[PDB]
């Protein structure tokens, strides 16, 4: 009993690690693939289930599913595996010696958290853990007390307005929105350009494409007018097999849809909007400090120009007044489990822990009121 | 003054200024156990009826600022301990407490500094530190164990009327 | 509204 | 034992100093705020309590209440808590080295008085104190000995006739019209314009609005006119959040309710009737004297041109074979604290204090006798 | 106040 | 989801 792991339940991807490291020692993908086929060579009764780095190698032979969808889980079995593989197999420690930190979205359901809590109880009998957001997590590794969060993970994107000292949990908004749709969406249109992709092989392949050749645009008509002046836009890119594929306007529409919704026929608001809506809902005094300090955080906001194009916007429906500054750390797809890890470490958050008597005696429902 | 301190052998080892008398404790700190219940603190508690009532203190032995100090605590204790309501909350309260940061001795913030050393050398600095955090922890655990009874499970007036007689006539705060 | 409140 | 502190408990502000000094050491609004919300953050269990600057800065997240209410105090906690604040950490002086001096607004409840007295007494154990009326030591502040004060406080409003070396007790009225129904009055007027303004915080926004841009007017009708005419007039504010708002005939609509307390509601009269019928009941002779010094003072009465329009309603009113004069110091804001260490610094006073023995001794039902 | 006016 | 959204 000497240090904590942090495990971040990201909707596409994995974070754990040790307390008081700066960076993740294990980072893999949440896939867990089952074979397709039906075997025929005798030499082999390998591993009917396939789990991380793995299941993407040998993905040409397997169904890929994600355990996580848009922030709530849908096959227990499956996280459980992934929870066991990442314990065993890559961090090779035992459940019992220290205690587990998870992380989850704002407005999930509590089944979510009860089960979860009880599977974390009495399967690995953990001696103690503890659920936290990712958002106060966010500000934690930023070093700051007061702003507005803009996380915008691969299965939900959030926010959640802060004061010196406090929250605000009546101006907290979530968008089903996140990088799974744009995946999809990247998809549909890259068939318009004449290039198809159906199964989940090659969805990872697309999700590596956007990864990589994407960008936002500061203005999406004279991006198009440039388009249409195609000439220095379109860049290249290799698949595995050898083909080249040619992408152009496809490098800016996607990421649009963040801002136009509409796009995907969703009935709701872009980004800029729904954080315009939470920062007014607040108190005007604490107006001020909010648009002071801007935090964002995840694997959605990697694009560049995307800092631009959203302080232009604010500025654009904020009151022309005053000044609007938007921070941009180049470390923020891990701020989550740098936050965890740093309140971990805090001596005051040594006693907060749940441990085993307690929930015995009192049951599931404890988490509930623990920080809500 | 006249009910001064008492065990301190001059085998006693020291930190600048400090004595530092080994205190029994199941948390873990740079100090030693010792298997008879007597110790600093249970004579501080012991004594603090009737330390407050006196204006004068001489520190006839090193011992002297170990008392003062811890004395000096407990009135903070018992100051944030008034409002309590479960024994649990108390403990709460005072182990929340005890991991805090205080004017550490030879510093500013600190009541009679002058009497107390000056550390120089960064060791002693930490081992100060953590000798006090343990000394304030095992305080805060003694006080809860008589401070609140069986019955009414709140402060007795008793031991919340010495609250505004501040030792020496002032406080750490 | 114009001031507090959105109407 | 050296000079002795003299505290105005204000009904919205409490002004505190030395004995000797010509200004406060000590100017902060009475208000004693809790918080609203939750709180999430693990590195701040911070001051479950608040008061002073630090209220008014973080105001935002706070339920502001005002411990006291039209001179008499409703909160005897509150007020406690900001006893000790401005003792300890404004005035950083122990209640043991000097005594305190105590104002309080005339026709009190004996019971707020007694309560008072007993708390100093008890609690601070402060060597000796007094208790006095704020009318009095303006007079002495203005260094005159015969006059009719206008004590128009954010509370209270009240006159008190005086001659050479004696009062009249039987010609007191006060009205408990103040700034706080002024400030009422203009969120309700505010809202007829088109912006709302509902809690704690809009309303020191409001306070401060009227503050910076409110006047009365000398001629109600032919103000209204030329606000018909409203090219002029109408002024415009900068909010916190950078909104702008205009204000026209509100600037001088709410200071006239204290001339017309029909506007509220109130079944009473204004100053100007009020002052009128105090100076009638008094003897025949000493009328000339109040006619010809007329005192005021009170954070109410710094409107522009106020003391104008009193002149010509008391012209108008009393005989036009006289002469009325309005005096109107510069520093009525802090007339009464400048006569309580004034007359603290009185070698006769040195013994009219009242001691600990005396309290030793039996309930403060001492305060009364003696001590007024 | 008690009766009359809050306070 | 259970109504709504397929989660
Ligand atoms: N280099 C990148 N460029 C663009 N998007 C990326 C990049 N790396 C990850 N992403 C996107 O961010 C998502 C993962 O970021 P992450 O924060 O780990 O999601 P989560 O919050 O559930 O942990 C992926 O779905 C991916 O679409
Ligand atoms: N600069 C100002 N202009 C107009 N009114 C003011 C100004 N400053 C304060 N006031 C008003 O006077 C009130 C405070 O004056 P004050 O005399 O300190 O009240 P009190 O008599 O209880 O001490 C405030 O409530 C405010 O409405
Ligand atoms: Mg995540
Ligand atoms: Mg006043």
């Amino acid at each position: 009993e000497t240090t904590a792991l942090v495990c971040d339940n990201g909707s596409g991807l994995v974070k754990a690690g040790f307390a008081g490291d700066d960076a993740p020692r294990a980072v893999f993908p949440s896939i867990v693939g089952r074979p397709r086929h039906q075997g025929v060579m005798v030499g082999m009764g390998q591993k009917d289930s396939y789990v991380g780095d793995e299941a993407q190698s040998k993905r040409g032979i397997l169904t890929l599913k994600y355990p996580i969808e848009h922030g709530i889980i849908t096959n227990w079995d499956d996280m459980e595996k992934i929870w066991h593989h990442t314990f065993y197999n890559e961090l090779r420690v035992a459940p019992e010696e220290h205690p587990t930190l998870l992380t989850e979205a704002p407005l999930n359901p509590k089944a979510n958290r009860e089960k979860m809590t009880q599977i974390m109880f009495e399967t690995f009998n953990v001696p103690a853990m503890y659920v936290a957001i990712q958002a106060v997590l966010s500000l934690y590794a930023s070093g700051r007390t007061t702003g507005i969060v803009l996380d915008s993970g691969d299965g939900v994107t959030h926010n959640v307005p802060i004061y010196e000292g406090y929250a605000l949990p009546h101006a907290i908004m979530r968008l089903d929105l996140a990088g799974r749709d744009l995946t999809d969406y990247l998809m549909k249109i890259l068939t318009e350009r004449g290039y198809s992709f159906v199964t989940t092989a090659e969805r990872e392949i697309v999700r590596d494409i956007k990864e990589k050749l994407c960008y936002v645009a500061l203005d999406f008509e004279n991006e198009m007018a440039t388009a249409a002046s195609s000439s220095s836009l379109e860049k290249s890119y290799e698949l595995p097999d050898g083909q080249v594929i040619t992408i152009g306007n496809e490098r800016f529409r996607c990421p649009e849809t963040l801002f136009q919704p509409s796009f995907i026929g969703m009935e709701s608001a872009g980004i800029h909007e729904t954080t315009y809506n939470s920062i007014m809902k607040c108190d005007i005094d604490i107006r001020k400090d909010l648009y002071a300090n801007n935090v964002m955080s995840g694997g959605t906001t990697m694009y560049p120009g995307i800092a631009d194009r959203m302080q232009k916007e604010i500025t654009a429906l904020a009151p022309s007044t005053m000044k609007i500054k938007i921070i941009a750390p180049p470390e923020r797809k891990y701020s989550v489990w740098i936050g965890g890890s740093i309140l971990a470490s805090l001596s005051t958050f040594q006693q907060m822990w749940i441990t085993k008597q307690e929930y015995d005696e009192a049951g599931p429902s404890i988490v509930h009121r623990k920080c809500f | 003054p006249a009910y001064h301190s008492s065990l301190m052998d001059p085998d006693t080892k020291l930190i600048g200024n400090m004595a530092l008398l080994p205190i029994r404790s199941q948390f873990k700190g740079p100090a030693p156990r010792e298997t008879k219940d007597t110790d600093i603190v249970d004579e501080a508690i012991y004594y603090f009826k009737a330390n407050v009532f006196f204006k004068n203190y001489e520190i006839k032995n090193e011992a002297d600022r170990t008392l003062i100090y811890i004395t000096l605590y407990i009135s903070e204790c018992l100051k944030k301990l008034q409002k309590c309501n479960s024994k649990s909350q108390g403990e709460k309260e005072m182990y929340t407490l005890g991991i805090t940061n205080f004017p550490i001795p030879g510093e500013p913030g600190f009541p009679l500094n002058a009497i107390y050393a000056k550390p120089a050398n960064k060791q002693e600095d930490e081992v100060m530190r953590a000798y006090l955090q343990q000394l304030r922890q095992e305080t805060g655990l003694r006080l809860c164990e008589k401070v609140f009874d069986p019955q009414n499970d709140k402060p007795s007036k008793w031991w919340t009327c010495f609250v505004k007689r501040q030792f020496m006539n002032k406080s750490l705060s | 509204w114009x001031a507090x409140c959105p109407a």
